[PDB]
Protein backbone atom coordinates (compact mmCIF):
# COMPACT_ATOMS: atom_id res chain seq x y z
CA UNK A 1 0.00 0.00 0.00
CA UNK A 2 0.85 3.39 -0.37
CA UNK A 3 1.87 5.31 3.09
CA UNK A 4 -1.04 7.79 2.95
CA UNK A 5 -3.17 4.57 2.61
CA UNK A 6 -1.38 1.97 4.68
CA UNK A 7 -2.59 -1.31 4.86
CA UNK A 8 -3.78 -3.16 8.43
CA UNK A 9 -3.88 -6.78 8.85
CA UNK A 10 -5.21 -8.30 11.86
CA UNK A 11 -3.88 -10.80 13.38
CA UNK A 12 -5.84 -13.20 15.79
CA UNK A 13 -6.53 -16.83 16.67
CA UNK A 14 -2.81 -18.52 15.29
CA UNK A 15 0.40 -19.49 16.24
CA UNK A 16 3.15 -16.53 15.79
CA UNK A 17 6.51 -17.73 15.25
CA UNK A 18 8.48 -14.56 15.26
CA UNK A 19 11.87 -16.23 15.05
CA UNK A 20 10.67 -16.06 11.40
CA UNK A 21 10.93 -12.67 11.75
CA UNK A 22 14.07 -11.67 13.55
CA UNK A 23 16.33 -14.76 12.54
CA UNK A 24 15.94 -13.69 8.55
CA UNK A 25 18.64 -11.38 6.98
CA UNK A 26 16.17 -9.98 4.75
CA UNK A 27 15.93 -7.03 6.98
CA UNK A 28 17.80 -4.15 7.58
CA UNK A 29 15.70 -2.08 10.29
CA UNK A 30 13.93 -4.33 13.27
CA UNK A 31 13.49 -2.06 16.14
CA UNK A 32 11.16 -3.03 18.66
CA UNK A 33 9.82 -1.03 21.17
CA UNK A 34 9.19 -1.35 24.76
CA UNK A 35 9.47 -5.86 24.05
CA UNK A 36 12.19 -8.02 22.65
CA UNK A 37 11.11 -10.54 19.66
CA UNK A 38 12.32 -13.37 21.83
CA UNK A 39 10.12 -12.82 24.90
CA UNK A 40 7.12 -12.20 22.13
CA UNK A 41 7.31 -16.14 22.00
CA UNK A 42 6.42 -16.64 25.46
CA UNK A 43 3.24 -14.48 25.57
CA UNK A 44 -0.27 -14.14 24.22
CA UNK A 45 -1.37 -10.94 22.93
CA UNK A 46 -5.41 -9.75 22.01
CA UNK A 47 -4.83 -7.49 19.32
CA UNK A 48 -2.24 -7.78 17.07
CA UNK A 49 -1.99 -5.37 13.84
CA UNK A 50 0.68 -5.67 11.15
CA UNK B 1 -16.67 7.58 70.51
CA UNK B 2 -15.35 7.72 74.08
CA UNK B 3 -12.27 5.54 73.19
CA UNK B 4 -12.04 8.03 69.55
CA UNK B 5 -8.50 8.49 71.05
CA UNK B 6 -7.64 4.62 70.98
CA UNK B 7 -9.43 4.54 67.62
CA UNK B 8 -7.75 7.55 65.82
CA UNK B 9 -4.18 5.35 66.43
CA UNK B 10 -5.80 2.29 64.83
CA UNK B 11 -7.42 3.99 61.81
CA UNK B 12 -4.28 6.01 61.42
CA UNK B 13 -1.46 2.80 61.64
CA UNK B 14 -4.69 1.42 59.13
CA UNK B 15 -4.51 4.09 57.41
CA UNK B 16 -0.46 4.24 56.41
CA UNK B 17 -0.07 0.54 55.66
CA UNK B 18 -3.12 0.79 53.32
CA UNK B 19 -1.78 3.29 51.47
CA UNK B 20 1.84 1.82 51.46
CA UNK B 21 0.03 -1.35 49.99
CA UNK B 22 -2.09 1.37 47.68
CA UNK B 23 1.45 2.48 46.42
CA UNK B 24 2.68 -1.04 44.99
CA UNK B 25 -0.04 -0.33 41.93
CA UNK B 26 1.45 2.64 40.68
CA UNK B 27 4.00 3.26 37.51
CA UNK B 28 6.31 5.73 38.84
CA UNK B 29 7.44 6.90 35.03
CA UNK B 30 7.74 2.55 34.70
CA UNK B 31 6.07 0.84 31.46
CA UNK B 32 3.80 -1.24 33.91
CA UNK B 33 3.59 -1.47 37.88
CA UNK B 34 3.97 -5.45 37.68
CA UNK B 35 7.76 -6.43 38.23
CA UNK B 36 6.99 -9.63 36.56
CA UNK B 37 5.56 -7.57 33.64
CA UNK B 38 8.55 -5.91 33.28
CA UNK B 39 10.91 -9.04 33.24
CA UNK B 40 8.48 -10.74 30.64
CA UNK B 41 8.68 -8.02 28.12
CA UNK B 42 12.09 -6.74 28.43
CA UNK B 43 15.51 -7.91 28.08
CA UNK B 44 18.03 -6.64 31.12
CA UNK B 45 19.45 -3.79 29.03
CA UNK B 46 16.17 -1.60 29.56
CA UNK B 47 14.08 -3.52 31.78
CA UNK B 48 16.33 -2.88 33.98
CA UNK B 49 15.60 0.84 33.64
CA UNK C 1 38.39 -8.83 17.93
CA UNK C 2 38.14 -8.53 14.57
CA UNK C 3 36.08 -9.68 11.92
CA UNK C 4 34.30 -9.18 8.66
CA UNK C 5 30.43 -8.51 8.02
CA UNK C 6 27.57 -6.82 5.72
CA UNK C 7 26.90 -3.69 6.07
CA UNK C 8 23.36 -4.24 7.22
CA UNK C 9 24.51 -6.01 9.92
CA UNK C 10 27.01 -3.52 11.18
CA UNK C 11 24.28 -2.06 13.49
CA UNK C 12 23.91 -5.64 15.59
CA UNK C 13 27.61 -5.16 16.79
CA UNK C 14 26.59 -3.20 19.47
CA UNK C 15 25.00 -4.07 23.22
CA UNK C 16 21.10 -5.06 23.37
CA UNK C 17 21.27 -5.90 19.41
CA UNK C 18 19.12 -9.24 18.15
CA UNK C 19 19.22 -10.84 14.53
CA UNK C 20 21.83 -13.50 13.20
CA UNK C 21 25.10 -11.94 13.73
CA UNK C 22 24.28 -10.79 17.75
CA UNK C 23 22.51 -14.22 18.33
CA UNK C 24 24.98 -16.90 16.93
CA UNK C 25 27.91 -15.10 15.95
CA UNK C 26 29.70 -12.08 18.08
CA UNK C 27 27.30 -11.22 21.00
CA UNK C 28 28.47 -8.14 23.37
CA UNK C 29 27.39 -7.73 26.75
CA UNK C 30 24.72 -5.63 27.86
CA UNK C 31 26.69 -3.30 30.10
CA UNK C 32 29.72 -3.57 27.18
CA UNK C 33 32.85 -1.02 27.73
CA UNK C 34 34.72 -0.33 24.50
CA UNK C 35 34.85 0.57 21.00
CA UNK C 36 33.28 -0.59 17.85
CA UNK C 37 35.39 0.47 14.82
CA UNK C 38 34.02 -0.53 11.29
CA UNK C 39 34.94 0.74 7.76
CA UNK C 40 34.32 -0.48 4.40
CA UNK C 41 36.12 -2.95 3.13
CA UNK C 42 34.87 -3.82 -1.00
CA UNK C 43 38.24 -2.46 -2.53
CA UNK C 44 39.58 -5.63 -0.31
CA UNK C 45 37.14 -8.38 0.14
CA UNK C 46 35.30 -7.93 -2.52
CA UNK C 47 35.78 -10.10 -6.20
CA UNK C 48 34.21 -9.65 -9.57
CA UNK C 49 33.16 -13.67 -9.45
Amino acid sequence: ASVYAWNRKRISNCVADYSVLYNSASFSTFKCYGVSPTKLNDLCFTNVYA
Amino acid sequence: SALGKLQDVVNQNAQALNTLVKQLSSNFGAISSVLNDILSRLDPPEAEV
Amino acid sequence: DSFVIRGDEVRQIAPGQTGKIADYNYKLPDDFTGCVIAWNSNNLDSKVG
